[PDB]
């Protein structure tokens, strides 16, 4: 509820010392937009030489084991993408100590609606909510105002009859789906902007985070292309090439594709990984991926030379590359490829797209890395955070190559169990939404991953709907491996085929909150989206039937 | 042959330019090298064909009408940096090596021939060394013309001009020039 600028000079005032300082910025969680957000944050600090302390949180309830321990100095304090949905203040508690409050929690979230005890009555926030959702957003203005602190029978009467009338609207709010507005790296350039950086990399963070999500919907950021595209255009790092030059070599605008590791993957292998194109042409089935072929017969490109990678291919094929497709790619209904994207260019190393590198980073995070075991695996996860952390600095891309061949693996594994599961046509349609469980499967240790889920439930969305009448429903995924039963189930949102009217406000987030208020049977809301839960394989069936009804959508 | 001299100028611009933050990796691989007295240098095509596709261009083109301008191209460097003046000096071998894809045995097939072909196999057994040449000169039985003849790779007969006939040139080994060679065969 504050100017960016201003609240940066509070988390100044209140920062430096002796001893320095204390703060500690909160990367949460397994998002890469937090990433991006909290590497151009923390540049920001070491420019000022503000010391820092930054931890890789996963779980929601892990929070309370850090918040609740260790804390003696910190007047200022920093968090990232949580408390948008829950609030803190009951969370932790908060106690307010000695108004002029003194220590500061700023929560950045993408998140809403935000939690109503947040935003009004101010202890820990100092909210982020600029400048997205302002709004109003007034009937979380009149949630409170009114509520607090509320002949003379009818008066009551009255009065009563109106606090039911501002609680039932209250109540269609903060009772809704969690759905990302603005990418909190964007937020936090423009909180950048106004204090007078342009640093190049800087930005590149920017496009990451911004290109983060574009897996998932935009849903705005179709219209986030200017606010980019204009900032590209506000510097240069020459009128002309000058080739290359060895030095600035940055990132340029060109034609790039959804489809999937162009650049560094052979490009047959790089149609038949794809996301997008998986859908459209069928190719889990053996009569579609003969149609991947009649395009490269289309195209003139040889299959020998679509075998080869793309570092390697003739250069006619390169030149062409932007003309064949519009040629070709029409005719299939592929014509939705062909974006203007970003790519910043090293030189002598190679070129890099901006989502591929999105995939290199994702790749690091769940690879290439009865409480005690959940632990110790969350806690494998949490140093293969920095494993992924250290991709992002330009000085060392020798490992950020170690991602690239993980990418690669695992959609390998990815696209072949999706397969593994329409040949048994495992989708059960239901009634009022489709849903699926994968009861077998090889490989289920790459699963254990949020985010692994996240990218199969979101290959598999999108293979069931091109579309593909009719009726968008939302997906459910199950696993299990070890950790005796954990099963894995990941709420997930539908997908429309590039013509898209409505957010659509994932709703699991809600039914599965009405069941852990109603028999909570071994669901476990650990992990830190609402989306996604545990379950027991006793109580998952009861579950399940649970989920069915009542349905909330 | 301008042609040639704008190709080497590429290779040298390629070899003292280089730049993988901050040595320059082929330029000190040639020092190191020519100290040690391995007289070789080891491209990574990779780097190549981030510096230039264009050279890689023509390089999986017309590789045995090229990749000798391009030894040339890098003995004519190491003129520069192994010595200095105001010898002998043999123009180094360059040995290539990268990922591409695979090309197994089987699918060797015509199509691909003269271009360059990464592949995987046991070697069966090691044929003896012998000597091919590299720089030979050569007399005539008649006119006794004095001819050096540079041989370069990768089959050459002798020139037959200064009755005189039809091939009068003689081999000289006492200066000749030699290299080895080896035949693996490969299952």
């Amino acid at each position: 509820i504050s100017q960016f600028s201003e609240a940066y000079n509070k988390i100044l005032r209140n920062s430096s010392s002796a001893s320095s300082c204390q703060l500690v910025i909160f990367v949460s969680c397994l998002n890469i937009d937090a990433l991006c957000a909290t590497k151009m944050l923390s540049l920001l600090f070491k420019k000022q030489l503000v010391q820092s302390q930054i931890v890789p949180i996963f779980g929601y309830s892990e929070l309370r084991r850090h918040y609740s321990q260790l804390d003696d100095n910190i007047n200022s304090l920093l968090l990232v993408g949580f408390g948008g949905v829950i609030d803190l203040e009951a969370f932790l508690e908060i106690d307010p100590q000695e108004q002029s409050f003194r220590r500061d929690i700023y929560v950045l979230d993408a998140h809403r609606p935000w939690n109503l005890d947040n935003i009004f009555g101010s202890q820990i926030i100092q909210c982020f909510d600029d400048g997205t959702v302002d709004d109003t957003l007034g009937e979380e203005k009149e949630a409170y105002y009114k509520l607090l602190e509320l002949n003379d029978l009818s008066k009551r009467k009255q009065r009563k009859k109106q606090i039911h009338e501002y609680e039932g609207v209250l109540e269609e709010y903060y009772s809704q789906g969690t759905t990302v507005v603005n990418s909190i790296s964007a937020q936090i350039y423009s909180l950048l902007s106004a204090i007078g950086e342009t640093n190049l990399s800087n930005l590149w963070l920017n496009i990451l985070g911004t290109t983060s999500l574009d897996i998932a919907y935009a849903q705005v950021y179709n219209r986030l292309y200017p606010l980019l595209q204009d900032e590209v255009k506000r510097l240069t790092p020459s009128s002309r090439n000058s080739v290359k030059t060895p030095d600035t070599l940055t990132l340029n605008i060109q034609p790039d594709y959804y489809l999937f590791l162009l650049r560094h993957s052979s490009l047959y292998d790089s149609f038949y990984y794809s996301n997008y194109v998986n859908a459209k042409l069928s190719l889990w089935n053996e009569n579609g991926k003969k149609r991947l072929h009649k395009m490269f017969a289309r195209m003139g490109i040889p299959l020998s030379t679509a075998q080869e990678t793309w570092l390697y291919m003739d250069h006619s094929i390169k030149r062409e590359l932007g003309i064949i497709f519009d040629k070709n790619l029409d005719r299939y209904g592929l014509q939705d490829i062909i974006r203007d994207g970003f790519v910043r260019t090293l030189g002598y190393r190679g070129s890099i797209s901006a989502s591929e590198f999105v995939e290199a980073l994702t790749a690091l995070l769940e690879v290439g890395n009865s409480a005690q075991k959940l632990t110790n695996l969350r806690k494998r996860w949490v140093s293969n955070f920095w494993l992924s952390w250290d991709a992002l600095d330009d000085r060392k891309v020798e490992l950020l190559n170690r991602g690239i061949q993980l990418a690669q693996d695992l959609q390998r594994a990815i696209f072949n169990t999706g397969v593994a599961i329409l040949e048994k046509k495992l989708i059960k349609h239901l009634r009022i939404y489709r849903l699926c469980v994968l009861q077998d499967g090889p490989d289920l240790d790459l699963y254990r991953n949020p985010l692994t889920l996240l990218r199969l439930g979101n290959t598999l969305i999108e293979c069931c709907a091109e579309s593909e009448d009719k009726q968008l429903l939302p997906m459910v995924l199950a696993s299990i491996d070890e950790n005796t039963d954990t099963y894995l189930v990941a709420g997930l949102t539908p997908r429309y085929p590039r013509g898209t009217k409505k957010p659509i406000l994932n709703n699991f987030s809600m039914a599965f909150q009405q069941i852990t208020a109603e028999t909570d049977a071994k669901v476990r809301i650990d992990n830190f989206e609402s989306s996604i839960i545990e379950i027991r394989r006793e109580d998952l069936s009861p579950f399940l039937e649970k989920l069915t009804l009542s349905g909330l959508l | 042959d301008d042609d040639n001299t704008e190709i080497i100028k590429s290779f040298k611009n390629f070899i003292l330019e280089f730049r993988l933050d901050s040595q320059f990796i082929y330029r000190d691989q040639l020092r190191n090298n020519i100290l040690v007295k391995n007289y070789s240098l080891t491209v990574n095509m990779e780097h190549l064909i981030g510096y230039n596709e264009d050279i890689y261009k023509k390089l999986s083109d017309e590789p045995s009408d090229i990749i000798p301008l391009f030894e040339t191209a890098i003995t004519q460097v190491a003129k520069r940096i192994s010595i200095l003046s105001r010898n002998s000096l043999p123009t180094f071998q360059l040995i290539l090596n990268s990922n591409a894809n695979q090309i197994p045995l089987r699918d060797l097939d015509s199509e691909h021939v003269s271009k360059i072909v990464r592949l995987s196999g046991i070697i069966i057994s090691t044929s003896v060394l012998s000597s091919r040449a590299t720089y030979l000169s050569i007399m005539c039985r008649n006119c006794r013309h004095t001819t050096s003849i540079t041989i370069n790779n990768f089959t050459v007969s002798l020139p037959r001009s200064c009755n005189c006939g039809p091939d009068p040139y003689i081999i000289i080994h006492e200066s000749s020039k030699f290299i080895d060679q080896q035949f693996l065969k490969l299952q």
